[PDB]
């Protein structure tokens, strides 16, 4: 008016087809948006802060500790990120018997970043009047011969005499000390003078933290890898400074090898079947490593380092710009 | 939407304005063509990446959060951890949800508003030196070149320039 | 303020490829834009390029056009270049700038301490040592440890 | 590109302008800004807007944009000034980008046996060839050095 020229108010679209859900609306086309729900992970075991997970494999934690034979590839470990058993992690205690508070183990390890393992009472030194050999046991065998816990030594009668030992040792590592050993419960015996030469004998394990005694219970009981006896794990944790100290007449199987304990938070066990490979992550499931920084995702409840959160939601996308409109 | 505007008695968006989120298209003699509003999208902007980051900021990582074991005769604490367990995820995955809902629809009536706002802000501008065509467009009563385009644009409409030369043309009407 | 933290030092050769990135504090999504601007030995600053928050729109210098990409990963608070077919006229510092607003422009307020970037077709060697006074060649790329180093014709850094 | 004087000087106190010189699509239609660059440092915002000062920068420091042309003023000049100086702005031409200006300096007042052999020449306090540019030394003077694989 009168020459028509014009000026009009107006707002963007464009190509997106981005949709996101409101309370009155669902699906509505949006110009801009980001998704905060992560997805994707990259199906492997990784690295955190440089560190390897230590991979179980075919043993699971008592198979480790204990050192089961088979078990022999994890002798070695001293440091990792966190732990992965498998599900073929079945390699355990091989002379049966109940490991006991192992759950509680389990919940004390998970914040184990490192050890150090050393000889506690190194074999035939610290035994000078008892015998060091057989058992060994094919229950837990090696290149077809019977063999032993690697960290754990079965004592044994030095012909027919074993008098009341009293090993003690005091931590001077600066740190708590996992020490673990075994009680054995032989079948109708017989074997109990067999391998021990005192019927009516104890075991007595004490320190400031823990004081027991422990009878063997001789009796009849179904075989389970060809043995019909059994045989009790205990482990306790060794106060930095304090004494642990050991008296029996039998049926001890001692504490050859212990472990100094570094804690640290920010680790902890995992069930994963996902392979191991030289990739480095902050967060870890275990499913597979997550490279992200949304605040959410729906791969798995259980993390390794900073991750962000799981939600059970399949779509979380969030508007930034407006309705889109491009064609009336 | 709320504001009247999106999807309103604005009907469509352009595709054809690229630099920003509101603003203008204009024509005359010189030719036609679109600009985006930089003042209203950069606030626009603002408020939006700040809403995005308050989500993020109240929304904190998890770290390290493994399994637990019981034995066979611990039922009763192995279902009061599962409990606990589901119950949070169940918490979470409400909130998470929810706020998105409704941050979404506060977003698209910020947007809805801004738009409003801004043909308000121009129509105040122009007053009766211009008329109202529908469609968030004004025909000016005036001679309109690129100069005077972009008086309205920035805010510096100049009414009493016009007035003269708009009246005689809405006075002969 | 925000502070603009660039990832570190780079060695390529000629026809390879470099990608830098700009960590911007706090945010981490951002209202402004950030450009890639860097600076020969011993020359004026040159623009690449930048990129606009939420829209994601990208201008390149026609310099570049062609073999600079600029990408933002907004949860995590970074930008980044890649520049391609590396020449050794691209040995240079590379800096983010952000803007003060959403779009590009000549105003960049908030800097990066820059970061280095070295194209040459040397690969990387140990200087071997001959009696003169004393004769240091031919080592490539730059030390820690006499006269400033020489680059030679090889590309190698002779030094007395 | 924009053209700026390579080098200006002056004394404590005293007052030197750098020019900035362009054209129609870049200086002449848009906003002009300037940098300050220390050695081994980024270049640092002056002036924004043809005129505005950031916060942090002193109104010794003020600019001016004339037509085509655009001019930096430092008064009260000191010693730490000493530095590079470059001049930016939109150019609207080609395809639209920030140009920057070419910048002002302102200046305040045994082989043998391995079948090889090179001539060593050293070069110190003053004020197939391959030759080394002079470095500063700590002595404040120049050194060199130049090797043929003299003077
Ligand atoms: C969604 O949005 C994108 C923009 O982000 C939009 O894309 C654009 O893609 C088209 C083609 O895929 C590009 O057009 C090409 O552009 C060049 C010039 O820039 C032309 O020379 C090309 O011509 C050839 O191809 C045509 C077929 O597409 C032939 O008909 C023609 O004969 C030539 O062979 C072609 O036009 C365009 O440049 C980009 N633009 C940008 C800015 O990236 C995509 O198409 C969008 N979808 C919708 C529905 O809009
Ligand atoms: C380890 O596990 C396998 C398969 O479960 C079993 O056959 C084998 O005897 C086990 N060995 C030991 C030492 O536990
Ligand atoms: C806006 O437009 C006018 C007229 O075209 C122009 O002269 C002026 O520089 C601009 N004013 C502002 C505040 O940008
Ligand atoms: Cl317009």
């Amino acid at each position: 008016a009168d020459p028509g020229d014009t000026i009009c108010i107006g707002y963007h679209a464009n190509n997106s087809t981005d949709t996101v859900d409101t309370v009155l609306e669902k699906n509505v086309t949006v110009t801009h948006s980001v998704n905060l729900l992560e997805d994707s992970h990259n199906g492997k075991l990784c690295k955190l802060k440089g560190i390897a997970p230590l991979q179980l494999g075919k043993c699971n934690i008592a198979g480790w500790l204990l050192g089961n034979p088979e078990c022999d590839l994890l002798l070695t470990a001293s440091s990792w990120s966190y732990i992965v058993e498998t599900s073929n992690s079945e390699n355990g205690t091989c002379y049966p018997g109940d490991f006991i508070d192992y759950e509680e183990l389990r919940e004390q390890l998970s914040s184990v970043s490192s050890f150090e393992k050393f000889e506690i009472f190194p074999k035939t030194s610290s035994w000078p009047n008892h015998e060091t050999t057989k058992g060994v046991t094919a229950a837990c065998s090696y290149a077809g011969a019977s063999s032993f816990y690697r960290n754990l030594l079965w004592l044994t009668k030095k012909g027919s005499s074993y008098p009341k030992l009293s090993k003690s040792y005091v931590n001077n590592k600066g740190k708590e000390v996992l020490v673990l050993w075994g009680v054995h419960h032989p079948p109708t015996g017989t074997d109990q003078q067999s391998l021990y030469q005192n019927a009516d004998a104890y075991v007595s394990v004490g320190s400031s933290k823990y004081n027991r005694r422990f009878t063997p219970e001789i009796a009849a009981r179904p075989k389970v890898r060809d043995q019909a006896g059994r045989m009790n794990y205990y482990w306790t944790l060794l106060e930095p400074g304090d004494t642990i100290t050991f008296e029996a007449t039998g049926n001890l199987i001692a504490p050859w090898y212990a472990f100094a304990l570094n804690r640290g938070s920010g680790s902890g066990i995992i069930t994963s079947d996902a392979p191991v490979h030289d990739c480095n992550t902050k967060c870890q499931t275990p499913h597979g490593a997550i490279n992200s920084s949304l605040p959410f995702q729906n791969i798995h409840p259980v993390t390794i380092g900073e991750c962000p959160k799981y939600v059970r939601s399949t779509k979380l996308r969030m508007a930034t710009g407006l309705r889109n409109i491009p064609s009336i | 939407g709320l504001f009247g505007a999106i999807a309103g008695f604005i009907e469509g968006g352009w595709t054809g304005m690229i630099d920003g989120w509101y603003g203008y298209h204009h024509q005359n003699e010189q030719g036609s063509g679109y600009a985006a509003d930089q003042k209203s999208t950069q606030n626009a902007i603002d408020g939006i990446t700040n809403k995005v980051n308050s989500v993020i900021e109240k929304m904190n990582t998890q770290f390290t959060a493994v399994g637990k074991e019981f034995n066979n005769l611990e039922r009763r604490i192995e279902n009061l951890n599962k409990k606990v367990d589901d119950g949070f995820l169940d918490i979470w995955t409400y909130n998470a949800e929810l706020l998105v809902l409704l941050e979404n629809e506060r977003t698209l009536d910020f947007h809805d508003s801004n738009v409003r706002n801004l043909y308000e802000k121009v129509k105040s501008q122009l007053k009766n030196n211009a008329k109202e065509i529908g469609n968030g467009c004004f025909e000016f009563y005036h001679k309109c070149d690129d100069a005077c385009m972009e008086s309205v644009r920035n805010g510096t409409y100049d009414y009493p320039k016009y007035s003269e030369e708009s009246k005689l043309n809405r006075e002969e009407i | 303020e925000v502070q603009l933290v660039e990832s570190g030092a780079e060695v390529k050769k000629p026809g390879s490829s470099v990608k830098v990135s700009c960590k911007a504090s706090g945010g981490p999504f951002r209202s402004y834009a950030i450009s890639w601007v860097r600076q020969a030995p011993g020359q004026g600053p040159e623009w690449m390029g930048g990129i606009i928050p939420i829209f994601g729109t990208t201008k390149y210098a026609p310099k570049f056009q062609g073999r600079v990409t600029i990408t933002a990963d907004d949860f995590a608070g970074t930008v980044y270049m890649e520049l391609s077919s590396l020449r050794s006229e691209d040995t240079a510092m590379y800096y983010c700038a952000k803007h003060m607003g959403y779009q590009v422009r000549e105003t960049m307020d908030v800097w990066g301490k820059g970061t280095t970037v070295t194209v040459s077709s040397a690969s990387t060697k140990g200087p071997s040592v001959f009696p003169l006074g004393c004769l240091v060649k031919d080592y490539f790329p730059e030390p820690v440890t006499t006269f400033p180093a020489v680059l030679q014709s090889s590309g190698l850094y002779s030094l007395s | 590109v924009l053209t700026q004087p390579p080098s200006v000087s002056a004394a404590p106190g005293q007052k030197v302008t750098i020019s900035c010189s362009g054209s129609s699509s870049n200086i002449g239609n848009d906003y002009v800004s300037w940098y300050q660059q220390l050695p081994g440092t980024a270049p640092k915002l002056l002036i924004y807007d043809n005129n505005k000062r950031p916060s942090g920068i002193p109104d010794r420091f003020s600019g001016s944009k004339s037509g085509t042309s655009a001019t930096l003023g430092i008064t009260g000049l000191q010693t730490g000034d000493e530095a590079n100086y470059y001049c930016a702005t939109w150019d609207r031409r080609p395809t639209a980008y920030v140009v920057f200006g070419g910048g002002t300096k302102l200046t305040v007042l045994e082989e043998l046996q391995a079948n090889k052999a090179t001539l060593v020449c050293l070069i110190s306090d003053f004020y197939g060839v391959e030759t080394t540019t002079p470095s500063k030394q700590s002595n404040n003077k120049y050194a060199a050095s130049s090797y043929l694989s003299c003077q």
